[PDB]
């Protein structure tokens, strides 16, 4: 897709997850599992609502057919009427599907935009205390339990604070 | 090898598609179909109003009162009105509708009318009114329409004809009146005793007048006469004069608007059901919170907007992607 | 700790908001409104050429001539011209008047007649032609619209009233004629002798007969009989005959089309000022450069281009985020 | 948004710089202060311009409502006329809506490519010799004067130049 | 300095451009033009069938017969009808043709007809049909339109004509008669013996009737009177009665619709040339596999969607971007 | 463009790549030369086929306008055939004009992202195995032959294998 997270970098996605469209899967000492992003995810949902409300929106006052008959004598005046309804379902039709195409194609992009600024906000905060694996994964070069897995998840990761420990650890 | 945290995204069961403009038949966790394409079959009351069926009556049949058409003598407010496409009791005396379809679309903003005797038949003092036909029998004999006088000679004398009402109903009223066309000579003499008659009609706005036509026609319902009908909205306080010497089919009736707003004639060959909805078509009700529908483009009510779309489907979710 | 390099954006005061598909209210540092939203509230000259401005006149007051609208009988050159919903003078002899529709339509591409005097009405030396009616008074005294002429008997005869007019005008021409459908046979004596009547128009296209009817009506000011107008476009270099054994009310004059363009009929009940704009609508002038107006769907003129929106703003500038 | 830099790991905007839309802060000895960046901010304003003339432009034989009339027997003709006009009507509106929703939208997103670009940009040229602080910062492991920071700023910074001294920093 | 491996993307030497809503005059790698701008400048047959080439003829003078059009008396099924904008060959003896749009209209979706003998003109027993007139002269001498006859007073007496006919021909039969409106009363004379008269139809559905006006009217090829004619589409198994007692125009022939189909008059000054194609226009016919074309908003045929557009470029590769 | 590749950090195109829209130029000790990716080619040239078919298949049931004739006592209704014809014209023609526009515009950026796409998944491979020079190129810490060049183009590169000698050579 567009920005190469979802069925890109980060190869498949995760049936294990169940509690938000994306997010996280930790390993360390303790243990391992899934966990949603929250604060991502309600940002999605709230955008996708917003959507999905203004694209019928802006077909509230599409056009209405209205019976009418017409005499033998007035075949020219019901084919222009005919055409014109037929010339508006036409229009209508159109603005419906193509906008439904359209929509779509950005829907599947904006999610993959935000895997992609979820993994870097991640990245951008981990920097060098982490290795980048090349499939969504950092591995920590300093022992990351729990808590330290939540401030991550969280975005208040202190890189400071494990600074001078993962330097050692990928030099030594 | 050390902890690690890893970035992903939902996978789930659902087989949901949805296309794009650069690509078909995509798998998403996640899909919202807006596109209604089922109805119930039934045509039904809307909110709680019948329609008014027709049933083998034309809209004319009934207006003019074909005897055919005697259930529909008073009828109550409707929602909408069902005629079939080819109905059988229509103009029983053959002969033509001017402006018909006019007066069907004005009925697609009426829902009631009150029936009122304008010029009751018993004030024809000068002229007899008791004239019918085989083609309009009834209990194998001669009758005519329910609403109409079939003004003939009396005594052997055909005086001037004139009525006249002025409506005080309080609101516009539809008024119907004929010309017949004979179909010979004899006809002519043994119903008017007249010749060179015509039929006048004036409000304050139309005047419109006919010269009877006495012609060889194909017989249809067995009469080669034909009874020419026309019509005008009366306003309100406007007076409508009748003037005649000869051939004049009147009203004894008008229909006075009793009750407007948005209606339709649904074309049908159904019946009612005993059925509530919100939002009619000629194919059934539909019952739904989508905002599209596919199912006809002729709906009555508190309808979904009408694409001919097979398929409508928005994403919501993400591709669907096979775990690894 | 370094020298430093950082990456930003500009932030401002903005307040200004737009909407997206995927977000509504967003402040953004710059925009542009493309939708003019205000008018003047007056109707104004267009381009320095003022409207015709009918008053009280109906369309058909001011070309037959009532004379209520004798300020109109030589008007200039007109942008558009204004005529309010009901106007009180139009046939002051009632009536009706053929295809005016049509005839109101084809003022929509006329912006100036050229009246001629056609058939002088001093010309009809076989026929009275100082005939009026009290519906037409003026100074308390019968008379007649301006530009047409009543025939009625002389000397207590009626001979066949035939005139002609040739175009040679130079352009198109606009004639209207009519017939006197009398209330009553006292009527039709006293004014024609002649019973039986017809008028008979005829052009190298056009043959157009009537009858005249004598029928009983409601009064219309004061009057229960009727005059039926009819009008035709004469051709350049075509002739238009009339020929009548009685109730003819003739033509004295025709209007030649003589310029042509973009005009139309603006309904308003309001009154010209002193102003000059380039887009007029029924509301008030417009003066915009924008794109877009929402003031309304009539418009006459150099004119934004119409749409219902309550708004219409474009994000020009970027997402504006509060400092940190 | 889409990008990810607006409102995003540049997490505000700069109430101080008032000649352009993207640039920059820079800090070393000498001082501090704002500047804007030329040519990101000519080449989105050039798109920008042609966007809004671009929609404008694509509604210029817009419909048009013509007056008629019509006598009280003509009523079906009157209603084809006014559901003619109005669907028209209906038409037009939703395009112009619809088209300035979709456009707003990439407008905004077009701005956050901009500045992630110019970003990059930047972050692309200088390499190791900085530290990325994730905030839209970056950090100079080797002194950079006022003309050190012009290069930066017209993208002519000499990377080979500072090489030397900057991995020496960044080690001892 | 080691080994390098570097990513990139194609360049080449295209000069084909695109827009988009940001930029104007793009160089792409590939395109997709999606627009047919060419024709051939030719009428031909449409899918190996000729158009009917009216020539100088209108539709009136074919199917009444202008002898002009004799031509015409007999043609096989056509794809269109050529018509050019001001045929010459029309109503040779001048009048009018009543609902002739509706007409042509009906000739949109007929591809056929068989001139049925319907009337045989030696059946007219008790009136003289040999009549004609200098304004539908044939070498020299006075003729009449070929599927028409002017019924004319025989042994100086004018009886009541009737004629009828039942259409069991197995189609819908078109069916066209006339009523002559003379100059004046030795015309009318000379020609009926009647005065008074009146020509009238009737099938089961349609009455049409009229009275034949005497009146002075501009000379058109040669003749101040008027044939109006008229027409119905006789349904199978209905019959068509005549009657007058003068001045009828009857019909010797129907036209029965032995083909229908999606057709049209195309409005040309052209002629037909040995060509074939899929799509009509009136510029030419086009060939092409296009999505659209611009060529001309009226074709017939198989043919791309037409647009107003001067250009529709479709970018398939990417911005191709010179060297370093 | 929107990711910032194509006339971006790549600053120009390739005349010697014939057989693709993306790919690669390697240079060893074996030689040099260019390359197509022929998985990200072919996916682009998928999705761009689709494009066109979908563009052209909205426009399918576009009005067509039916020669209709008038009488000179029926100009309003002339009028309002014309108006009609004319009206549906113009909105098939801003349909189609639009749709090439938005779309024009969507494809350059595609290509665009999948460049960007491209060079971000051979990064992300590669990893510190090699130098990223700013200009699409990478610069390697260890020697890459024929065999070697060809496991990344076809995504199948072992960093594990080439880790401990690219290592030592970055540092020495
Ligand atoms: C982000 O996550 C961290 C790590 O869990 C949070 O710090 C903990 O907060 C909870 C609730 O108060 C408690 O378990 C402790 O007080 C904290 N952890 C320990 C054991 O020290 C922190 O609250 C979160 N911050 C934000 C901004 O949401
Ligand atoms: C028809 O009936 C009305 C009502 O009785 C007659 O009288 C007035 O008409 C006006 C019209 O606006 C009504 O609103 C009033 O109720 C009536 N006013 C009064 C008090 O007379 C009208 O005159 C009648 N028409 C004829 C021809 O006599
Ligand atoms: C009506 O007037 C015209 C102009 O005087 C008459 O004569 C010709 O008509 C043609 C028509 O094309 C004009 O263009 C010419 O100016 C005239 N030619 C000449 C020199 O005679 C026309 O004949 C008149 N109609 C009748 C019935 O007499
Ligand atoms: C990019 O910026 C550098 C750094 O300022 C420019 O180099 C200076 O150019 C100006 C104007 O000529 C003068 O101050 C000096 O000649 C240069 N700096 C010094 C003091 O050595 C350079 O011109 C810019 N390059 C481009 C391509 O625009
Ligand atoms: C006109 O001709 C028809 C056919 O000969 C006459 O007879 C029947 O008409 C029906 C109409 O549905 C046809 O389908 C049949 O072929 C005929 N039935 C039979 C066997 O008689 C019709 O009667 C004729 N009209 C008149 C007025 O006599
Ligand atoms: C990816 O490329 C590598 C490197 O070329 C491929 O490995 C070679 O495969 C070919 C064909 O079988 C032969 O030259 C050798 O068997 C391999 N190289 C050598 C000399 O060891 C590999 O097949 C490719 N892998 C995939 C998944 O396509
Ligand atoms: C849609 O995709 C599924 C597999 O995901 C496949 O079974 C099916 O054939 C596809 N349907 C269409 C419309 O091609
Ligand atoms: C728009 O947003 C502002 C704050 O930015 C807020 O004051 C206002 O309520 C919002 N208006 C709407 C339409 O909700
Ligand atoms: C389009 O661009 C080319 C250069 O790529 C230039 O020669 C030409 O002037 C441009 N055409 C237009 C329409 O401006």
């Amino acid at each position: 897709g567009l920005f190469g997270a979802i069925a890109g970098f980060i190869e498949g996605g995760w049936q294990g997850m169940v509690d938000g469209w994306y997010g996280y899967h930790h390993s360390n000492d303790q243990g391992s599992g899934y966990a949603a992003d929250k604060e991502s995810t309600q940002k999605a949902f709230d955008g996708i609502t917003n959507k999905v409300n203004s694209v019928i929106e802006k077909m509230n006052t599409q056009f209405e057919a209205v019976g009418k008959e017409f005499s033998n004598l007035e075949r020219r005046l019901e084919n222009l009427n005919k055409k014109m309804e037929d010339g508006f379902l036409d229009v209508w039709t159109y603005n419906a599907e193509l906008l439904v195409l359209m929509e779509n194609e950005r829907t599947l992009d904006f999610h993959d935009s935000n895997v992609k600024n979820l993994y870097d906000k991640v990245r951008m905060q981990l920097r060098d205390n982490v290795k980048e694996l090349g499939n969504g994964c950092f591995e920590f070069y300093h022992k990351c339990d729990d808590e330290c897995m939540n401030s991550v998840k969280n975005g208040t990761y202190d890189y400071p604070k494990y600074e001078e420990e993962s330097k050692l650890n990928r030099n030594e | 090898p050390g902890d690690q945290i890893c970035i992903g995204y939902h996978a789930n069961n659902s087989t949901e598609k949805v296309d794009t403009i650069l690509e078909r038949n995509v798998t998403v966790t996640h899909a919202k179909d807006i596109l209604e394409k089922t109805h119930n079959g039934k045509l039904c009351k809307l909110n709680g109003i019948p329609p008014l069926e027709l049933g083998d009556c034309s809209i004319a049949g009934w207006l003019l009162g074909n005897p055919e058409c005697d259930r529909l003598l008073s009828v109550p407010e409707w929602s909408y009105i069902m005629e079939k496409e080819n109905p059988r009791d229509g103009l029983c005396y053959p002969g033509s509708f001017n402006d018909y379809e006019e007066l069907k679309h004005l009925l697609s903003s009426v829902k009631h009318f009150e029936k009122v005797k304008i010029l009751p038949k018993d004030r024809w003092t000068q002229h007899t009114t008791t004239g019918g036909s085989r083609a309009c029998a009834v209990s194998g004999n001669p009758s005519f329409f329910r609403n109409m006088v079939w003004l003939t000679e009396k005594g052997s004398n055909y005086p001037v004809a004139k009525g006249s009402y002025n409506n005080t109903s309080g609101e516009q009223m539809l008024i119907i009146w004929g010309v017949h066309h004979p179909n010979d000579e004899t006809e002519q003499r043994t119903l008017y005793q007249n010749v060179g008659t015509y039929v006048s009609v004036g409000t304050s706005t139309l005047n419109k007048r006919s010269t009877p036509e006495i012609a060889t026609r194909p017989k249809v319902n067995g009469q080669g006469g034909r009874m020419e009908f026309s019509w005008t909205l009366l306003d309100m306080w406007d007076t409508i004069n009748f003037e005649s010497t000869g051939n004049l089919i009147a009203p004894e009736y008008g229909f006075k608007i009793s009750k407007r707003g948005s209606s339709g004639i649904m074309k049908t060959e159904g019946t009612l059901e005993n059925c509530e909805t919100k939002c009619q078509t000629p194919l059934g009700a539909i019952n739904t919170t989508l905002p599209f529908h596919n199912v006809h483009p002729l709906t009555i009510g508190e309808c979904p907007k009408y694409v001919k779309s097979e398929k409508l489907v928005l994403a919501t979710g993400l591709r669907n992607v096979p775990q690894i």
